[PDB]
This record gives C-alpha cells, structure tokens and sequence, in this order.
C-alpha cells in the first residue's frame, strides 16, 4: 500500500476497448490509450500559502478523465502499472 | 622420421644444398610437429635461425614512459597479472576497483585490450613512474 | 554527518533488480534505474511567503518513490552514493 | 573586509583530491571540481513581501555543499579565487 504526496492521485487507466459502435475490431495506432481510469489513492490535499491544507475534490473510488502529460509518470507496483499525476490534471469525473 | 632422412631430403630438394638441409633440420627439431616454419629476406650473407618459445604477437606498448629499462628499451614485468577487457576502456572511472585491488597486491599488472584513449593513457603512466602500480598497456 | 536545507532530502535509490518475475536475469538497458529510495536526513521544512516553517510530511526511515530530473544531484559521501532533492519531487511513500 | 546583500554567502572552494579511495593518482578530466567549500561572510538574510528580513540558517565557519550553475559566480579578491551566489544553491552542511 502506497499513500501519494500533497495533491497527487493514484489512478489505473482502463483497457483500451477493441469493439467500437459495432463489430469493427480496432487493431494499431487508431486505438489510442483510454483517458479514463480509476482513483486508488488520494493524498491529504494541496498546501496553500497561508499554511494549512485543503482536502482533494475528487474521492476514491470514482472515475475521472485525464490529460496524459509530462507530469503523469507511470510506475510498477504489485506488479501492476499505475498512474501518479497531479489533483490540477484531472479534467472532469463520470457520474 | 629420423632427422638424417629430414637432412637428406631437404639437401635433395634444395639443389643439393647440405647447410638448408642442416638448418631445416634443426628447426623442425625445435620447433616441434605442430609448430610453424617461414621464410623472410635476411639482412647478412648468411643464414640465421630464431626460435620462439611461448606466445607472441605483434602488439607493442602505446606509451614510451612505461618502459623501466632503457639500457633494452624494452618493458619487462615480474609475474604480472593480465587483464582482458574487450571494451573500449575511455574512462579511468571504470578501472578503479581493479587497481586498487592490484595495488593492494603488490604484483606488476597488463592490460591487454584492443585500445586505450589518452585520459587513460596519462593517468596510468602518472602512475607508473610514481610508485603506486606498475602497469603496462 | 550531513543535514539538509529547507525541503531538501538525503535518499540513497535501492540497487536495481536483475531477476523481474521470474529467474530471467535482466542485463542491459532493460534494467532502468530504481526509482525507490530509503530517505536519509530531512531538512527543517518548507519556508513560507509569511516566515513561519512548516515540517515536512515525509519522515526518516520511510520508503519513497522519486522522479528524477534535473533538481536531483548525487554527491560522493563518505564512499556513498546518495541523492540530495527537493520534496516536491517525492511521489508517494510505501506502506 | 566584503560583506554580501540580502541571501548570498561568500564561500571558498576546496582543492580536489588526488588520491581517491587509495593511492592512485587522478589526473584529467575524471577529477571533478569540488562541490564543498568553507563559507566567508553571510548576509542579513532574505527580504521578506511583507518588509522583514530572517537571518540565514548557514553560519560562518561551516562546510556547505552547493551545486554549480548559472547563478554562481567567481571573484577575485585578496589575490585569491572565492565564490558569489545565492543560499538557495546551498543543499547541504556538513557535520
């Protein structure tokens, strides 16, 4: 179990799906990789200027939507990838 | 097989000639059955024979301050160690545990690689002269 | 002994592993550098616009994973190699 | 006497070793310049938004590690080479 620095999230993104709006498999450089993923750990939230902490909007459990950027860096835990990324690069949450 | 009948047939063969026939003769009795015999110009009026013994290769030091006897001109280390590095040595950085090592042995080292570039070059031979390992490239 | 300033960390990165799910040794460029290191000192904290300091939230003795770049420098201490960088590098904190 | 302004420390770079973990001597480019040096004179400290000033956490008298860069510079002074940067390239005191 890993806890996230300040406002960082960790997230796993989703499998990039074959099937799209009918039977068409879609194999290549056209499936791109999913911009969605699942939130695993949250951190106590971002450091304002005064000094005290504010705690993070998005909780675990949901589903968000990301920009892939140079500030996501991708590591193995548990033999699985994940997802390290500032709270500022989350776009929007589904439901 | 007896060295008369090596003789003999060296003389017939040589338009009669007993002193090739002598000097083949000896040379293949030195040389052994599975060594090599050549033949180069001589620089006298009379023939010679040399003999080699052990391994040799036409290799020489790629720096002239390693040598330790000027009266030969020549480099000659006491059981040394010999070192075998197909990579191209650039970097001293990459030697350090190796001559430190050495150093605590106490016993002249060899390097034998395809080639050493100058930094390296510079820092062994400042190291020869000084006392610290006497190492030859 | 070495003591940082401010939101500097002394970690030394573990030593990089040559058999990754199996008996398969992994030599060469494959073998990327750790990415997880043991802190060592931490500084007295963070200096605020206002003046006040407030300590860091990472503690001496934890496992923590890095992101290098440019703001981490390796120094040659006492015949050790270890890492001197900013908090704001530091990713998250295993278990 | 020189005495620096606001946040900069007036140090002295050591000499670089020769011999490096034995006898061997390094010569060349494989020494690489001294990261320590001995501070000289220190600043008032650091100019705050508000208007007050905080004095520096580095005392004359102690070995400092800094990092080479751009805001480093090299002044000559008392026929004897010293150093004129920022304490913000400080990263570490020894001992």
């Amino acid at each position: 179990n890993i806890r996230p620095l300040h406002d960082r999230v960790i997230v796993k993104r989703k499998e990039v799906e074959t099937k799209s709006a009918g039977g068409i498999v879609l194999t290549g450089s056209a499936a791109a990789k999913s911009t969605r993923g699942e939130v695993l750990a949250v951190g106590n939230g971002r450091i304002l200027e005064n000094g005290e902490v504010k705690p993070l909007d998005v909780k675990v459990g949901d589903i968000v939507i990301f920009n892939d950027g140079y500030g996501v860096k991708s590591e193995k835990i548990d033999n699985e990838e994940v997802l390290i990324m500032s709270e500022s690069d989350i776009l929007a949450i589904v439901e | 097989s007896d060295s008369k009948a090596i003789a003999q047939v060296g003389t017939i063969s040589a338009n009669s000639d007993e002193t090739v026939g002598k000097l083949i003769a000896e040379a293949m009795d030195k040389v052994g059955k599975e060594g090599v015999i050549t033949v180069e110009d001589g620089t006298g009026l009379q023939d010679e024979l040399d003999v080699v013994e052990g391994m040799q290769f036409d290799r020489g030091y790629l720096s002239p301050y390693f040598i330790n006897k000027p009266e030969t001109g020549a480099v000659e280390l006491e059981s040394p160690f010999i070192l075998l590095a197909d990579k191209k040595i650039s970097n001293i950085r990459e030697m350090l545990p190796v001559l430190e090592a050495v150093a605590k042995a106490g016993k002249p080292l060899l390097i034998i690689a395809e080639d050493v570039e100058g930094e390296a070059l510079a820092t062994l031979v400042v190291n020869t002269m000084r006392g610290i390992v006497k190492v030859a490239a």
